[PDB]
């Protein structure tokens, strides 16, 4: 299936919001996304579908 | 999370440009379960509703294991993982597993005590350490009959080996319990359905239960649920007249932060910077998970003020006064009493599924606002 | 008839858009009986609406059951006396399915369950009518409590649903999501 | 897909289960012949089936544990099926009338009849075999005191007209059997 997605953000030490859209083209996936648990703290992995999201900020990973 | 072609806008800002998001190709057969990660971060662990096994390496983004169901027993009530993510349990109802990842071999396997189909819960325990050269573990298996095991698991490269210790069996079926273990000691939290807050502890040889004093102005509630920070070995404690942050070992209530009633099942804390300066252990700043009890929105209070501009002397190492003499950069900072702690308000939709960042210092998460056919 | 045929197209989206509306809606006979009387004599919609109706409607099983059986006993008359049989395995659990579904309504559940127990599940395929997922549905909801004395039926059969829907949530993606969590139980049974 | 011994192995199973059935109706039978086929026959085939079929109908107090290998077969042979059926009229039958038998011998009876009464007896064509043709006698006979009292829609009449035209072929022995299927002919016109 395709999914409009919505990504955002709200930083507590700039107390501000942000917000990105996010296409998914054709997913097989169908669940609500969690469970969900950090990979670290500037990044979180969450439970899509078989498929696991993997988001993350300064991070190292990428 | 697959699709033919992942977009996001075209970022504007560094703000943004940091930030990223990326899948892992390799995948279950089918839908998630249940999963467990390490604390070094590195190494995780995963299952679907095949039950399939998969465990894969962060950092360095290569494959370190897999398993299709058909290698697996029927029954898979429970999973859990050593702290230092170099090896793997696996609960059967029956009897357990015990597989490395990093050089994949049978370590061990092992029948154990079970009184279905009551819940499961489980804690690994790190021993008088010496990894990678010897090692031990300590299998604590908390059970919703209130019984909780305690296993001793020593082991070398040499293979695996194992051993019995002993049987908790703590009164009435309970909520929560978990492991908190301060480097200079082992201790083991746990509320009860009762609301009873017993500690074990181990005091090396000794293996003391201990009766944490929930004191007498909110005794009767219903909890919410406690939770604390294992590393800061510093127990939070929800009701809805107060959370508690009582100190352990030497053991005593402090503080109750000003809260809104909230959910059950949604307590937790996070900290940035953890530290241990001259055996204190503050943190720059603090954070708090919890859905709304009423309105149900997601909130996540914040207090400390930074980056600069203050230091939490959460607790006091030693409440006692102290003048050692080696550098503290905090004390340029600004001290904190509670009084300017001052939580600062985000509520959110529950539909935007979202989680506090571990060190409390980011909010992430997202939602479908809608989706559409190949047509 | 070139006509007849013309009426089984009409009967077979009027019950394709019938049995989807039995999830989020409580659907009554009336719309079903409207279905087989705008069907054909014998075709092959008509022993579809019949499943249908053993289906979705517990309090008529036995008269539906019989309709049903009478309608296969006579697509078996007039295929010999005018002579093999062309299934497939999607259509077989089918049958399978709605069989025992019927059979525990009538309380002979006793053996409902032994029936059940060896169902053959498909895959996860495109083609899935929506006749076979309200059956395999309405019997994993059916039989998610007492199979559990086998087992692997109601997470197999729960699994279709879930790989295996193919029509849009609507009251039903908390259903799938149970059939989910049953699923669980019975992985934590 | 099967080599050149296990063809031979086949064939010769399936005249020593032909010569079965056919003794088993006037000579006593036992498993212990049933045993000896099921190994000769290989390890999967139709034969094995047949063999099946035989030592369920053939041995009513192992009905419960000859039933469970004759599902077994079954669920086997369909599971490599995937991993489309074509079944004969006279095949559907035989299954039909044999799970009907097979659970008249466990204690249904309602459940026995009701099937019983829905099994659709083929026409009168050449796929009539010593076991097709046992187990519509065997069935005939444990059935025939049940179904013959309600009065309405019955297959009694048309299962006699099968079991009319099965014996009848290259048997030409012993007269007396034949002698017996005249009395069975008389056992439904006295009926």
């Amino acid at each position: 299936e395709t999914q409009v997605w919505e990504v955002w953000m709200y930083s507590q030490s700039e107390k501000k919001h942000r917000s990105k859209s996010l296409k998914m083209y054709n997913s097989l996936i169908i669940a609500d996304p969690g469970p969900s648990l950090a990979v670290s703290d500037r990044c979180v992995a969450i439970v899509l579908g078989n498929y696991v999201a993997l988001v993350g900020y300064g991070s190292e990973i990428f | 999370g697959w699709s033919d072609h992942d977009e996001l806008s075209t970022d504007t800002t560094l703000h943004e440009e940091k930030f990223r998001i990326e899948p892992v190709p390799v995948h279950h057969q089918l839908d998630i379960l249940k999963i467990a990660v390490s604390e070094n971060y590195k190494t995780f662990a995963s299952v679907g509703l095949d039950r399939c096994l998969v465990v894969w390496d962060l950092r360095q983004w290569c494959t370190k294991l897999v398993l299709s169901k058909e290698q697996m027993p029927r029954t898979l009530k429970a999973i859990a993982l050593d702290p230092q993510g170099n090896y793997v349990s696996l609960f059967s109802k029956d009897t357990l597993f015990i597989l490395n990842v990093e050089s994949p071999s049978l370590m061990l396997q092992h029948s154990y005590h079970c009184k279905p189909n009551s819940k499961l819960n489980v804690f690994w325990m790190p021993g008088t350490h010496k990894d990678d050269e010897w090692k031990n573990f300590e299998l604590v298996v908390v059970e919703s009959s209130g019984e909780i095991q305690v296993f001793s698991l020593t082991i070398e490269i040499e293979g695996a080996d194992i051993a019995l210790v002993e049987k908790f069996q703590l009164s009435s079926p309970i909520i929560k319990s978990i492991s908190i273990v301060s480097p200079t000691a082992n201790r083991i939290a746990c509320l009860t359905e009762s609301g009873e807050v017993t500690v074990y502890s181990k005091k090396g040889p000794v293996w003391s239960p201990k009766i944490l004093s929930q004191n007498k102005n909110y005794l009767t509630e219903t909890k919410k649920d406690i939770y604390g920070i294992a590393m800061a070995d510093i127990l939070f404690l929800a009701r809805d007249s107060g959370v508690d942050m009582i100190d352990l070992k030497n053991d005593e209530l402090l503080h109750s932060f000003t809260l809104p009633p909230i959910k059950v099942n949604t307590f937790s804390v996070g900290v940035s910077n953890s530290r241990f300066v001259n055996g204190q252990f503050r943190v720059s700043s603090i954070s708090f998970c919890f859905t709304h009890a009423v309105t149900e929105k997601v909130l996540y209070y914040y207090y400390g003020n930074e980056s600069n501009e203050s230091y939490i002397i959460l607790n006091k190492w030693d409440q006692q006064p102290n003048l050692v003499d080696v550098h503290d950069p905090d004390n340029s900072l600004a001290s904190l009493t509670f009084d300017e702690l001052q939580e600062n308000i985000h509520e959110v939709e529950d539909a935007s599924e979202s989680v506090m960042s571990s060190d409390g210092l980011y909010i992430f998460g997202m939602r479908r606002k809608s989706s559409s056919g190949i047509s | 008839s070139p006509l007849e045929v013309l009426a089984s197209w009409y009967a077979a989206d009027l019950l394709d858009a019938l049995l989807m509306e039995s999830l989020s809606r409580k659907v009554e006979i009336s719309e079903i009986e409207e279905i087989i009387s705008l069907c054909p004599k014998n075709s092959s919609i008509i022993r579809h609406a019949l499943l249908a109706k053993l289906v979705l409607f517990p309090e008529n099983t036995a008269d539906s059951l019989n309709e049903v059986l009478a309608a296969y006993k006579n697509t078996l008359d007039l295929c010999s006396q005018d002579s093999v049989l062309k299934i497939n395995l999607s259509k077989l659990f089918t049958l399978h399915s709605c069989l025992s579904l019927a059979l525990q309504r009538l309380g002979y559940g006793d053996v409902s369950k032994r029936m059940y127990q060896e169902i053959f599940v498909p895959d996860s395929d495109a083609d899935i009518t929506p006749l076979s997922f309200i059956i395999s549905w309405t019997a994993l909801n059916t039989f998610a409590p007492i199979c559990t004395s086998e087992n692997d039926v109601v997470e197999k059969m729960a699994m279709y649903v879930r790989t295996a829907i193919g029509t849009l949530k609507i009251q039903d993606l908390k259903l799938s999501r149970k059939l989910i969590n049953s699923c669980i139980d019975i992985g934590s049974r």
